[PDB]
C-alpha cells in the first residue's frame, strides 16, 4: 500500500511498473528492489507488500508452475489458468491458520497458441488481484497509495490502441503523478512489459 | 495399516525382493549414457514403431529439471512415480534454497528413495 | 522366505534375520581399522564394478565429522542411512554442548538407529529388516584415538585393530602378529596396505583402495589422495 | 545496538558495537554482535539476542550438514534462504531478530538482510538496530565502491562510533570484520572513547 | 494341522485348542488350594525352587489386589503378575469412580473378562495361569477361580495344579460350615505337604495367605510361626 | 494371521507381479472395445453382452453420460472399460473427481494425458502398497 | 468452599499444626464442623488454605499413591519428605498445565525420630522451616511464632509450643474475618500423628477502652 | 462490514411462466470502484440462474464450489439438477461452514421446463432459506430493492412487463446506493427461451 | 491467577585465576510475607566443578535444576562416565532455556565453573537463554547496586593510577562480602545471610556470611 | 516342530518355545556372578580377553542409579534397551520422591516390562538376562531376571556359559555370606567367576569387571586401573 504498482494493457502489450521501496517504519532501506517476478516466459506478477509474504507467494507460484510444466512435458499454462491458480492460493490462505498473504497482485501475460489445435486467447491479459483472493480482468489496474491518482489519470488518457512509445510516455506520466502526490517517497518504479516476444525490462521509465 | 515385512533377508545373506527387482530391470529396454568433454549423451531403446502409436512424438528420456534429465529401465509405472518424486524434490529444493539442485544431490535423493523402498514394511 | 517371522529366535537363541544380515557382511568388500597412539587409520577395498566408474563416487570411507570418519562393508545403500544419522546426531551434539561428539556416543547413536527394526506397526513405523551393514567408526577425542565396530544386531564394540568384509578372518590372522600397542602411524599405514594386498583378488593400485587417517596430534580427519597412497606403497 | 555491513570492491565490511541495554540499565558492554557462523560466513546480532544466537547457531549447523552431505560449501544465497525460511515459519510467533548474512561464495561477495518476519533482501549496504539512523548518515555520505580495505574499515568504524556517540542504546567496543575470498578476518576492536579521542583530538 | 495355531480358530468339534494348551500348562504348575470358611478365605500355594540360594519370599505367587482382595497364581508367574496388575487397576477404579471397595464377585467377573479377551484375537495368546481370587467385601467372604478360558466359578474349596485330584479329595473331607480360618490354615498346609512328592521337587515352600475378621478384613500373609513345619 | 497373507504386492523369482498378470488375463475375457483416433473425432465401438429379453433400460434423462460399456468422465473426456465393471465404476468416479478438481483449481479443462496419468498412479499404488488386490480393469480414454 | 488459615510449629520432640474447623463460601461461614486436617500415610498430616475441592482431590491423589505403593510392592512406607516431594511435584505439574490446585498447604510428619515441617503454594513454591503459616496466619501468627522460637533456640517443649499456638489462634480469631473459635491441633510425634478433638480458646472483650462512651462518635 | 466491502446487488422477480434475475455491474473496495463491468449472475443450466452477493473472493470461491457440485451431480445423476434440489444443496453447503461462514448471499431463480412453476430462493450467509412467490433481493441496496419491488410487482406479469419492472426497481435502488450501480444485467427465463439484456444506468 | 511469582533474592559470581566465587542470598519471601530466612535452593551443584545460581521464581528454578541434573546424568551415561565441562553445561543451559521460549522459566541464571585450563569463567542468561560469558556478574533484586561497584574495583576505569595486582581468593571474598553488605542496607527484598561457594580444583568449600534481618 | 515359530503359539504340552529359545540365548552369554552380603552386593563379570594383542571392549555392567546397578548376559542390544528403561524409571522416581526407587518395586517393574513383550504377536522376548545389585532401606538386594519375565530374589547366583560350576561353588559358601566382609565377598565372587572360565584361562584384570554396591557405597564399577586391589593378588587354590 505504501508501494504503488501500476499496470495497463494495450493491443500488443501489457506494461507494469512497481515501486522499489523497502522501509523500516520510517527508514528507506533501499529504493531499488524489483517487485516484478517473472513466472513464465510470457507471464509476470507485480506484487505489493512486505518482503516476506511477497517473496514466499511469488516463489511458491513460480515453483508450482515450473513443476506443472515438468509434469506436462513442457506445456505452458494459459494466463487465465495461472491467474485462477494464484486466486485459489490467496483465497485458501485467508481461511488458514498461518493467515492471509498480505500481497496485492497485478498479473500480466501474453497468450500464444500452444499448438495448431489451440483456439484460445491470443492477445494480452491483465488481472487485478486483492490479497483476500479477488480476481478481476481489467484494462488497467493499480495498487498502493498512488493507485487512485493513476486510475483517474488512466481513465483520462488510456486508449486500447496505444503504441509502445506512447504507452511508455503514459507510464512515465503515471509514475510522475505518483511521485508528485504521494507523501511516501517512490523514486524508482521498475517498469517491465509483456509482448508476443516475452518479458522486457524497460529502463527508460523509472 | 498393512506394514508387513516384504523385503527380508535370506539364509544366504540375500534380499530376494531386491534381486527380483533387479531381474525385472534386466528385462527392460536398454539405455546408455556417455560422458563427454562438454556434453552428456543419453540413448534409449525406443521399443518399436507399432504403426498404431500416436503420430505425435513422446520422449522416453524424461526432463526431471531444466538441467537434469533421466532415463530408466524396468517397470514404467514405478519409473513414472520415481520421476514425479524427483521432480517434486527438485522444485522443493529450488524453493527452500533458491538454488537449482545439483545432479549429484538429486541422484542421492533418488537412490535414498529406492533404498527406503527396500526397507519399508508393506511395500 | 516368510515361513518364520522377523522377530523369531533360532533354537540356539539367535535371531534369524540378524544372523542372515551378518552373512551379507561377508559378501561385501574388505574394510580395515588400526588404532595407534599417533592416530587411527581406515582402509577399504573399492571393488568398482567397471573401469568406467568414477572411483570417487563409491567412497567406502565417509566423514561423519571433522574428527570422526566411518568405513562401511556390506550394502552401501543402507550404510548411507547410518552415516546420515550419525552426521545428524554429531551436529546435534555440537549444537547442544558446543563440543565435538565422542566416538563412542556416535557409535551409540548409530546402533540406536540400527536396532529399530521389526514388523508391528502400532504407533511407530519400524524397519522391515535390519541393516545389512557393519560400520567401522574411527575418531580422535578426549580419550585419544578410538576405533569402534558396529554390527547389524546393534552391538557396538571398541577395538584395537578390526577388519570387516570378505577378507576378515585372514586379516585377523595377520592381526594376531605384526601388531603391537605402540606402532607409529606410518607402520600402521603399511600394515593396512599389506593386509589389503593379502586379501584382495584384484591388483593393488593407488586408485584401487581408499585410505583415511585421523591424527591424534592434529585431531582432524585427512582423506588420502592416490599420490599419497602411492607414497605409502613406495615404502 | 548498531550494526552495519556494506559491499565494496575488495569484499564486505561488517561493523558492530558491544552494548546490550535492558531498557534503561546497561546489562553488558562486551556483547559479541558479530556471530561467526563459520570460517566463511558471518552473521549479525540485533533485536532479541537469544533468538539471533539460537537461530544462527541452527543456520551454522545446517550449513555444516550441507557441507558434509554434498562435499562442497553452501552458498550465501542458500544460507540466507535457510534463515529466511526458518524466520518466515515463525513470523506469527513473536520473534525479534534482524540479522545480516555476509559471505564470499563461488559467485563473489554477497550480503543479505533478514528480519524477524521472513523478509530477505539483497543490497550492497545495510545498517540495522536503534543506532542505524546515525550510522546511515555517516555511511551513505562516504560510501563508494572503489574504497580501499583500510578506507572501508575506517568508514565503518567511524560510522559505528558516530552511532554510539548519539544513541543511548549503542556503545561499548567498536568491532570491525572484513570478509574476503579466503574467508573473514577480525580487522579491529577499538574502545569507543579512545575512538572519540582519535577522531577529535585536543 | 493349522486348527490349533491361534485362538481365533474353532476346531471341527467347536473347541479352541490354544486355550486348552494354556490350561495344560496350568495343570503342570505347582499345587494351590483355597477354602471359604464362612468367616473368611484362606489360600495356600506351594512354591518349588530350582535353587537353594534363593532369598526367602522369592517368586511370590500371592499378591494383594485391594485391602480386602488378593489373588493367587497357579501357572506362568509373569502372566499372573499381568493379571494381578489388571485386577489392581479394576479395584482402584471402583475406589476412585464409585467410592466403594470392589465386590468379590465383581472383581472376579472383571478378571474373567480380561482373561477371556485374550482368547478371541489372533494377535494374542491366552494366559498360562489360573487366578484364585480371595475377597472379603460387603458381599461376605468370596472365593473365585478364573480359568485361562476366562470362565469364573465360585467355590467353598478349590484345588489347582499338578497334584490337583488328590488335593481336591483331601478338601472333600472338610465340612466348610463349621470350618474356621484358624484351623483352615493348618488344614490347607497339611494337605499341601501331604500331596506333594518329596523326590521330584527337592526345594519346596508353603506360602499361605488369608483375609478374615482376625486381620480386620485385610488380605495379608500369615504370621510366620503359624503354618505347620511339615 | 500372517500365514494366510497372499502377498499380492510382492515380486516373484522372474521379477513379475503375478496379481497384475492375472488381472491382465481377467481383462482378456472381457468384452472387446476398439478405439480409433481420427483427425475430426475419436470413435469407440464395443461389444456388449447379449441382451436378455427381460433386460430393462434405466430410463435416464440425458442419454449421453454412461452406457452399458462407455462412460463420460468430463464434458471433454470419455472412456470405455474392459474387465471388472465394479472395479471400473470406482475408478470412473475417481477420474471424474480428479477432472472436476482440476477444473476447480485452474478453471480450464484437464488435459487428456494428465487425466490418464492421474488415474494410472491410482492403479500403480495398489501394486506396490496396501497388500490388497489391484484393479482388474483396462481403460480406453478419448 | 474455602478454608481459613493454618499454622504449625516444631517443638522439641515433634510437630504441632493447628487450624480452625470452618469452610466459608465467600463471606458466608458455611460449615463450622469440617475436619480440615487430613492424615496422610501412617506418619504425616496436611492442611490446606484456600479451595477445598482442590485440596480434596489432591489429598485423595496423594493418599492413593502411598497406600497403593505400600500394598503392591513389599517396600517401606513413603517417608514424610518423600510424600511432600510427591505433593509438591503434583502441585507444580498442575500449575504447568494451567489447571492449578488453588491451595496453600502445610505438611507435617515424623518418622523414627526425624521431624519434617513444610509449606507449599498453589504455584509450586515450597519451603521448610521450624514454623509455617498460610493465609492470614502468615501475617498474624507467624511473627509471634518466630519470636517464640527465637526467645529459646534450644527448642520448645510441647506445652510451650501449645501455649503459643493457642495464643496465635486467639489472635487469629480476633483479627481474621472468616474465622470461628473452634480449632483442631494435630500432633506429629514418634508414635504417629494424633488429631485432637475440637476446642476453643478463651477471649477477652472487656477492655475499659472498648466501652460505649469511649468508642462513641458524638 | 465484510458483506458491504465489495458492493453489488442482485434481485429475482417472478412472472407467470417466467422469472427475471438482474444484477448490478459495480465491483469496488469499500468506496473505490475497481471495475464497472462485473455482473454477479451465474447460469447453472437452462432452468436455474443464481447470483451471489457479498465479499467478492467469497463469491468466486462459492461459485467455483457450486460449479464443482453441479458438474458432479450431472455426472453422477444423468439429469439436470432442479431448482429446489439446487437451493437445498446451497443451504447444506452454507450450513456446513456455520461457524466459519462464507460471506455470500445467493439469490436463486428457477422454472420447471415442463410445468412452468417458478421457484425463488434467497438464503442468508448461513443458508437460512426464504421462498416467497413475488420476489427476492440481496445486496447493499436490499432495502431500496424491497421497497421498489413491493411498490411495483403484481402477480400476473408478462416477461416484458416483468423485465421493465425489474429494471426500473434495480436502477432506482442503485441510484440511492453508493456501492451499487453502473448499469445492470438482466436474464429473462421463460419456458421456451432465455434472453440476456444489458440495461443502461448512471455512470455514478 | 498468574502462573508466575517473584521471590526476590540476589546472586553474584566473580571468576578468579584458578577459582570461582559464587554467592547467593538465603531469603525466600512470598507476596508480602517471608517464607524462610534459610532457603538454600538458589545455588545448585551440577558437577564437582560446575554450579548454577538462579534468581526469580523458586519453583521454576527447582524444575530447571532437576532438568539440568538429569540431562547431566544422561550425558554421563552416554559418554562413558565422562562428566560434562562448564562450557558444555553452559550451552546446554542456553539450549534448554530457549526450548521453553513460549512458556519461559521465570529464572535468571548463571553457570559458573572452571575451564579446561582451570581458569574460572562465568556465564549469564536472560529468561529465554541469551548466554554471555564474563569474569563477574550479579543477578537479582540488588544487581544494580553491586554491579557498578564491581565494575569500579575490578576494571579500575577512570583511575590515573597503576592497576593493582590480580585479586586472590581472600580479597575477592572480602569484596563480595562488602558488596552484599552494602546491598542488604539499601534493598528491601534481599539479606538474611549469604552462602559463598569457593570453587577450585582442590574441591569446593562453602561459607556463610551474616546480614541484617530487616 | 510347528509350535516354535511364533510367540503367541502354545505347544500342545503347554510350552512356549520362543521364550525357551530366548533362555537358550541367555545361557550362551558371558558368565557373570552375583553375591549378596549383609551390607554389600558384589557382581563379577567375565569380559572377553584380548587375542594376544587385540583388546576388544564391550560394556556389560551398567550403573542404573546412585544405589542400583546391573550386569547383563546375552543380547547386548536388549541389555542396552533395558538399561535405558531402568535409568529412565529411576530418574522419574527420584524426581517425584527425592529418593531412590526401592529394589522390590524395581524388580516388579522389570518383570512387567519383560512380560509386556511375551504376549503380543508383533513382539519378541528380550534375549538377555540381568543381575540387579542394589541397596535401599531394606538392605542389600540381588535379583535375576529371565526372558520369561520371572524375577528371582537371590542370596547368590550366576548366569551365562558354564555358569553351573559357579552356581555349584556358590552353593557351598552362600550361607556364610551374611558374615563375610566386603573383601571376602569379592574373593567369593571372584572364585565363582573363575569356576566358569575355560581350562587355560585364569582370572586377571584384563578380563574381569567388579561392581560393588553397599550401604554407604554408591554402585561403583571397577575395571583395569581400579581393579588392581582385588585381582592382582588372586589365584584359585583347589
Ligand atoms: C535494514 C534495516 C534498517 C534499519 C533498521 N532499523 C531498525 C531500528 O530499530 N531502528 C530504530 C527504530 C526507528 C529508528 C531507530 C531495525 C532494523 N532491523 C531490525 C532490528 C532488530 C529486530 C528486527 C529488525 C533495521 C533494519
Amino acid at each position: 500500500m505504501a508501494e504503488t504498482a501500476i499496470a495497463f494493457r494495450c493491443k500488443d502489450y501489457v506494461m507494469v511498473a512497481a515501486a522499489g521501496l523497502n522501509a523500516f517504519y520510517y527508514i528507506k532501506i533501499t529504493d531499488a528492489e524489483d517487485k516484478i517476478t517473472q513466472l513464465d516466459t510470457h507471464q509476470l506478477v507485480a506484487c505489493t507488500g512486505e518482503n516476506g509474504p511477497r517473496v514466499n507467494f511469488t516463489e511458491y507460484i513460480k515453483c508450482n508452475l515450473a513443476l506443472n510444466r515438468m509434469r506436462q512435458h513442457g506445456r505452458h499454462s494459459s494466463c487465465e489458468s495461472t491467474a485462477n491458480f494464484m486466486r485459489n492460493c490467496l483465497a485458501s490462505a485467508i481461511r488458514s491458520r498461518e493467515g492471509a498473504y498480505q500481497v496485492n497482485c497485478l498479473f500480466a501475460g501474453y497468450d500464444t497458441p500452444v499448438s495448431e489445435d489451440d483456439d484460445g486467447v491470443v492477445g494480452p491479459q491483465l488481472f487485478y488481484m486483492d490479497y483476500l483472493g479477488t480476481l478481476q480482468a481489467v484494462p488497467y489496474g493499480c495498487h498502493g497509495y498512488g493507485a487512485c491518482f493513476v486510475t483517474a489519470l488512466l481513465d483520462r488518457l488510456w486508449r486500447p490502441d496505444l503504441s509502445q512509445q506512447e504507452g511508455l510516455e503514459l507510464m512515465q506520466k503515471c509514475c510522475d503523478e505518483v511521485k508528485r502526490r504521494v507523501i511516501i517517497s517512490n523514486s524508482y518504479f521498475f517498469v517491465k512489459a509483456v509482448t508476443k516476444n516475452g518479458v522486457e525490462v524497460i529502463t527508460a521509465v523509472h | 495399516s498393512y506394514d508387513r515385512a516384504i523385503t527380508v533377508f535370506s539364509p544366504d545373506g540375500h534380499l530376494f525382493q531386491v534381486e527380483y527387482a533387479q531381474e525385472a530391470v534386466k528385462k527392460g529396454l536398454a539405455a546408455v549414457g556417455v560422458l563427454g568433454s562438454d556434453s552428456v549423451v543419453i540413448a534409449v531403446e525406443k521399443k518399436s514403431a507399432v504403426k498404431l502409436q500416436d503420430s505425435r512424438t513422446i520422449r522416453k528420456i524424461y526432463k526431471v529439471d531444466a538441467n537434469i534429465y533421466l532415463a530408466f529401465a524396468g517397470l514404467s509405472a514405478d519409473a513414472r512415480v520415481l520421476i514425479n518424486k524427483a521432480q517434486l524434490e527438485c522444485q522443493r529444493f529450488s524453493l527452500n534454497y533458491e538454488d537449482t539442485m545439483d545432479v549429484d544431490m538429486l541422484v542421492r535423493y533418488v537412490a535414498g528413495v529406492q533404498q527406503k523402498s527396500t526397507q519399508s514394511g508393506g511395500s | 522366505e516368510y515361513d518364520r517371522g522377523v522377530n523369531t529366535f533360532s533354537p540356539e537363541g539367535r535371531i534369524f534375520q540378524i544372523e542372515y544380515a551378518v552373512e551379507a557382511i561377508k559378501l561385501g568388500s574388505t574394510s580395515l581399522g588400526i588404532r595407534t597412539p599417533e592416530g587411527v587409520v581406515l582402509a577399504a577395498e573399492k571393488r568398482v564394478p567397471s573401469t568406467l566408474v568414477v572411483p570417487s563416487s563409491m567412497s567406502k570411507i565417509m566423514e561423519v565429522d571433522s574428527h570422526i570418519a566411518a568405513v562401511m562393508s556390506g550394502m552401501v545403500a543402507d550404510a548411507r542411512i547410518l552415516v546420515e544419522h550419525a552426521r545428524v546426531e554429531s551436529q546435534n551434539h555440537r549444537f547442544t554442548y558446543n563440543e565435538p561428539m565422542s566416538v563412542e556416543s556416535c557409535t551409540l547413536a548409530t546402533c540406536d538407529l540400527s536396532i529399530q527394526f521389526g514388523e508391528s506397526g502400532g504407533r511407530r513405523k519400524l524397519m522391515s529388516r535390519p541393516f545389512g551393514v557393519s560400520l567401522l567408526i574411527a575418531g580422535v577425542d578426549e580419550k585419544g584415538p578410538q576405533l569402534w565396530q558396529t554390527d547389524p544386531s546393534g552391538t557396538h564394540t571398541r577395538y584395537d585393530a578390526q577388519a570387516i568384509g570378505g577378507g576378515a578372518e585372514a586379516a585377523q590372522s595377520v592381526f594376531t602378529e605384526r601388531y603391537h600397542r605402540n606402532m607409529t602411524l606410518e607402520e600402521g599405514e603399511t600394515l593396512a596396505v599389506d593386509i589389503l594386498k593379502q586379501v584382495m583378488e584384484d591388483q593393488l593400485s593407488p586408485e584401487n583402495i581408499e585410505v583415511a587417517v585421523v591424527r591424534a596430534d592434529d585431531g582432524k580427519l585427512h582423506m588420502y589422495t592416490p599420490t599419497e597412497i602411492k607414497a605409502i606403497m613406495s615404502r | 545496538t548498531t550494526t552495519l555491513a556494506f559491499r565494496f570492491n575488495g569484499g564486505i565490511i561488517v561493523a558492530v558495537d558491544s552494548r546490550a541495554s535492558t531498557g534503561q540499565y546497561i546489562a553488558s558492554q562486551t556483547v559479541m554482535k558479530v556471530l561467526e557462523i563459520n570460517d566463511y560466513l558471518l552473521g549479525t546480532l540485533a533485536g532479541g539476542a537469544a533468538d539471533c544466537q539460537y537461530w544462527e547457531r541452527v543456520l551454522g549447523m545446517e550449513c555444516r550438514l550441507w557441507e558434509l552431505r554434498n562435499g562442497s560449501r553452501i552458498t550465501v544465497a542458500a544460507a540466507s534462504k535457510i534463515l529466511a525460511n526458518i524466520t518466515y515459519a515463525y513470523r506469527n510467533h513473536g520473534l525479534s531478530m534482524g540479522t545480516m548474512v555476509a559471505g564470499w561464495d563461488q559467485f563473489g561477495p554477497s550480503l543479505y538482510y533478514v528480519d524477524d518476519k521472513g523478509s530477505r533482501v539483497k543490497q550492497d549496504l545495510f545498517s540495522v538496530g536503534s543506532g542505524s539512523i546515525y550510522a546511515y548518515g555517516v555511511l551513505d555520505t562516504g560510501y563508494r565502491k572503489d574504497l580501499s580495505v583500510e578506507d572501508a574499515c575506517d568508514l565503518a568504524r567511524r560510522s559505528i562510533f558516530h552511532a554510539t556517540y548519539r544513541d543511548g542504546a549503542s556503545g561499548g567496543i567498536v568491532t570491525v570484520y572484513h570478509v574476503h575470498e579466503k574467508g573473514w578476518t577480525k580487522i579491529s576492536r577499538d574502545d569507543q572513547t579512545k575512538l572519540y579521542h582519535r577522531y577529535f583530538p585536543s | 494341522s493349522g486348527h490349533d495355531q491361534s485362538t481365533d480358530v474353532f476346531s471341527a468339534e467347536g473347541r479352541v485348542f490354544q486355550v486348552e494348551y494354556a490350561g495344560k500348562a496350568v495343570d503342570n504348575s505347582s499345587t494351590a488350594v483355597a477354602a471359604c470358611c464362612k468367616d473368611g478365605v484362606v489360600v495356600a500355594v506351594e512354591k518349588v525352587h530350582t535353587s537353594r540360594m534363593l532369598e526367602k519370599g522369592s517368586n511370590n505367587r500371592i499378591h494383594a489386589v485391594d485391602r480386602q482382595a488378593g489373588i493367587c497364581i497357579c501357572g506362568l508367574l509373569p502372566d499372573g503378575r499381568a493379571i494381578v496388575s489388571r485386577a489392581r487397576q479394576e479395584a482402584e477404579n471402583s475406589r476412585d469412580i464409585f467410592a466403594t471397595p470392589i465386590r468379590g464377585s465383581v472383581l472376579a467377573n472383571r478378571v474373567g473378562e480380561f482373561m477371556h479377551a485374550y482368547t478371541t484375537h489372533f494377535a494374542y495368546r491366552p494366559f498360562g495361569c489360573s487366578a484364585i481370587i480371595a475377597s472379603y467385601a460387603d458381599d461376605g467372604p468370596q472365593l473365585f477361580v478364573s480359568d485361562p478360558s476366562g470362565t469364573v466359578a465360585g467355590y467353598y474349596g478349590v484345588a489347582l495344579g499338578k497334584a490337583k485330584t488328590v488335593a481336591k479329595s483331601e478338601l472333600e473331607k472338610l465340612d466348610f460350615s463349621s470350618l474356621t480360618c484358624d484351623e483352615a490354615v493348618g488344614k490347607l498346609a497339611s494337605i499341601l505337604h501331604e500331596v506333594h512328592d518329596k523326590q521330584k521337587d527337592k526345594l519346596y515352600e508353603v506360602e499361605v495367605a488369608w483375609v478374615c475378621d482376625k486381620s480386620d478384613r485385610k488380605f495379608v500373609h500369615v504370621p510366620a510361626d503359624m503354618v505347620p513345619a511339615e | 494371521s500372517h500365514r494366510y497373507d497372499s502377498r499380492t504386492t510382492t515380486f516373484s523369482p522372474e521379477g513379475r507381479l503375478y496379481q497384475v498378470e492375472y488381472a491382465v488375463e481377467a481383462i482378456q475375457q472381457a468384452g472387446t472395445v476398439i478405439g480409433v483416433c481420427t483427425k475430426d473425432g475419436v470413435v469407440l465401438a464395443g461389444e456388449k453382452m447379449v441382451p436378455h429379453p427381460l433386460f430393462d433400460s434405466e430410463s435416464m434423462q440425458d442419454k449421453n453420460t454412461s452406457g452399458e460399456k462407455m462412460y463420460k468422465i468430463a464434458e471433454h473426456i470419455g472412456c470405455s472399460v474392459a474387465g471388472v465393471t465394479s472395479d471400473a465404476y470406482a475408478l470412473l468416479n475417481y477420474a471424474r473427481l480428479s477432472a472436476l478438481r482440476h477444473q476447480y483449481t485452474f478453471q480450464e479443462p484437464m488435459a487428456i494425458e494428465d487425466l490418464c496419468r492421474i488415474l494410472c498412479d491410482e492403479k500403480q499404488l495398489y501394486t506396490q502398497y496396501g497388500g490388497v488386490r489391484p484393479y482388474g480393469v483396462s481403460f480406453l480414454l478419448v | 468452599a474455602s478454608g481459613g488459615s493454618v499454622i504449625a510449629i516444631k517443638y522439641k520432640g515433634g510437630v504441632l499444626m493447628a487450624a480452625d474447623t470452618l469452610l466459608s463460601y465467600g463471606s458466608l461461614a458455611k460449615w463450622p464442623n469440617i475436619p480440615r486436617i487430613r492424615l496422610l500415610g501412617s506418619h504425616s498430616a496436611v492442611c490446606a488454605t484456600g479451595s477445598y475441592a482442590d485440596f480434596q482431590m489432591m489429598a485423595k491423589q496423594v493418599e492413593d499413591n502411598i497406600e497403593r505403593q505400600k500394598m503392591y510392592h513389599n517396600v517401606d512406607e513413603l517417608s514424610p519428605s518423600e510424600v511432600f516431594s510427591y505433593l509438591h511435584r503434583s502441585i507444580y505439574q498442575k500449575r504447568c498445565d494451567f489447571d492449578p490446585c488453588l491451595c496453600q498447604m502445610v505438611f507435617i510428619g515424623v518418622r523414627d525420630g526425624e521431624t519434617f515441617l513444610a509449606g507449599v503454594d498453589d504455584v509450586g513454591t515450597r519451603w521448610e522451616d521450624d514454623c509455617i503459616a498460610t493465609g492470614y496466619g502468615a501475617y498474624i501468627a507467624l511473627p509471634l511464632l518466630r519470636q517464640a522460637l527465637e526467645k529459646n533456640p534450644d527448642g520448645l517443649s510441647r506445652g510451650e509450643a501449645m501455649r503459643i499456638l493457642t495464643d496465635c489462634l486467639r489472635v487469629l480469631f480476633y483479627r481474621e474475618c472468616r474465622a470461628i473459635n473452634k480449632f483442631q491441633v494435630a500432633d506429629a510425634a514418634s508414635d504417629g500423628v494424633r488429631i485432637s478433638e475440637p476446642f476453643d480458646v478463651e477471649t477477652h472483650w472487656e477492655y475499659e477502652g472498648y466501652c460505649f462512651e469511649k468508642t462513641a462518635i458524638i | 462490514s465484510i458483506m458491504a466491502y465489495s458492493g453489488g446487488s442482485v434481485m429475482a422477480m417472478a412472472g407467470k411462466e417466467c422469472f427475471v434475475i438482474i444484477s448490478d455491474n459495480r465491483l469496488g473496495e469499500q468506496l473505490k470502484t475497481i471495475s464497472t463491468e462485473v455482473p454477479k449472475l451465474h447460469v447453472v443450466n437452462d432452468s436455474i440462474v443464481y447470483g451471489l452477493t457479498g465479499l467478492r473472493t467469497d463469491q468466486q470461491t462459492f461459485a467455483n464450489k457450486v460449479q464443482f457440485r453441479t458438474e458432479m451431480y450431472k455426472l453422477r445423476e444423468e439429469r439436470d439438477i432442479t431448482g429446489k434440489a439446487f437451493a437445498a444443496m446451497i443451504t447444506s453447503m452454507l450450513y456446513e461452514a456455520r461457524f466459519g461462514p462464507w460471506f455470500v448471499e445467493p439469490v436463486i431463480g428457477s422454472i420447471d421446463k415442463s410445468t412452468g412453476e417458478v421457484y425463488l430462493c434467497a438464503t442468508d450467509l448461513i443458508g437460512a432459506p426464504c421462498e416467497p412467490e413475488d420476489y427476492v433481493c440481496a445486496g447493499t441496496a436490499a432495502e431500496s430493492l424491497h421497497g421498489m419491488c413491493e411498490a411495483l410487482w403484481r402477480p400476473g406479469m408478462s416477461p416484458e412487463e416483468l423485465f421493465e419492472i425489474a429494471a426500473q426497481a434495480m436502477l432506482s435502488a442503485c441510484d440511492r446506493d453508493s456501492l451499487s450501480g453502473y448499469g445492470a444485467v438482466a436474464m429473462i427465463v421463460t419456458k421456451d427461451k432465455v434472453t440476456t439484456r444489458l440495461i443502461k444506468g448512471r455512470k455514478d | 491467577w498468574s502462573p508466575y511469582q517473584d521471590n526476590g533474592g540476589t546472586t553474584a559470581a566473580i571468576a578468579g585465576k584458578d577459582f570461582v566465587i559464587l554467592a547467593g542470598d538465603t531469603r525466600l519471601n512470598g507476596d508480602f510475607c517471608l517464607h524462610s530466612r534459610h532457603d538454600q535452593s538458589k545455588i545448585f551443584q551440577l558437577t564437582p566443578y560446575t554450579y548454577m545460581a538462579s534468581n526469580g521464581m523458586q519453583a521454576d528454578r527447582l524444575q530447571l535444576q532437576q532438568m539440568l541434573k538429569y540431562r547431566v546424568k544422561w550425558y554421563k551415561y552416554n559418554n562413558g562416565g565422562k562428566v560434562p565441562s562448564t562450557k558444555a553445561i553452559a550451552q546446554l543451559m542456553s539450549t534448554m532455556l530457549y526450548h521453553r521460549r513460549f512458556f519461559p522459566y521465570y529464572t535468571f541464571n548463571m553457570v559458573v565453573g572452571l575451564d579446561e585450563e582451570g581458569h574460572g569463567v562465568c556465564y549469564s542468561y536472560d529468561a529465554v537463554g541469551s548466554t554471555e560469558p564474563f569474569l563477574y556478574g550479579t543477578r537479582g533484586s540488588a544487581a544494580s547496586f553491586v554491579e557498578p561497584l564491581l565494575d569500579c574495583l575490578i576494571n579500575r576505569q577512570h583511575m590515573t593510577s597503576q592497576a593493582p595486582p590480580e585479586m586472590t581468593k581472600e580479597e575477592t571474598l572480602a569484596m563480595l562480602k562488602n558488596a552484599f553488605t552494602g546491598a542488604a542496607e539499601r534493598d528491601i527484598y534481599t539479606g538474611d545471610s549469604v552462602s559463598f561457594f569457593i570453587i577450585t580444583k582442590d574441591g569446593v568449600q562453602q561459607e556463610s556470611f551474616e546480614l541484617r534481618k530487616d | 516342530n510347528e509350535y516354535d515359530s511364533d510367540i503367541t503359539t502354545w505347544s500342545p504340552t503347554g510350552r512356549l518355545f520362543q521364550i525357551e529359545y530366548a533362555n537358550e540365548a541367555v545361557n550362551n552369554g558371558s558368565a557373570t556372578v552375583g553375591v549378596k552380603g549383609k551390607n554389600f552386593v558384589v557382581l563379577a563379570a567375565l569380559k572377553r580377553s584380548p587375542v594376544a594383542e587385540l583388546s576388544s571392549y564391550q560394556e556389560k555392567v551398567f550403573e542404573i542409579d546412585e544405589h542400583v546397578g546391573m550386569s547383563i548376559s546375552g543380547l547386548v542390544a536388549d541389555g542396552r534397551v533395558l538399561a535405558r528403561y531402568l535409568r529412565t524409571e529411576c530418574m522419574n522416581y527420584r524426581y517425584m520422591y527425592s529418593n531412590g526407587m526401592p529394589m522390590n518395586q524395581m524388580a516388579d517393574m522389570i518383570g512387567e516390562k519383560h512380560q509386556r513383550h511375551i504376549q503380543c504377536s508383533g513382539k519378541r522376548p528380550f534375549g538377555v538376562g540381568l543381575l540387579l545389585a542394589g541397596y535401599d532401606r531394606q538392605g542389600p538386594h540381588l535379583y535375576q531376571t529371565v526372558p520369561s519375565g520371572d524375577v528371582y530374589d537371590y542370596k547368590a547366583t550366576a548366569m551365562g556359559v558354564r555358569s553351573q560350576a559357579s552356581r555349584t561353588y556358590l552353593e557351598r559358601h552362600f550361607e556364610h555370606f551374611s558374615d563375610c566382609t566386603l573383601d571376602e565377598l569379592v574373593t567369593h565372587a571372584l572364585k565363582a567367576l573363575a569356576s566358569a572360565t575355560s581350562e587355560g584361562i585364569e582370572l586377571n584384570v584384563k578380563n574381569t569387571t567388579i561392581a560393588i554396591v553397599g550401604k554407604d557405597t554408591p554402585f561403583t564399577i571397577f575395571e583395569e586401573e581400579s581393579a588392581r586391589k582385588y585381582l592382582d593378588g588372586f589365584k584359585m587354590r583347589p
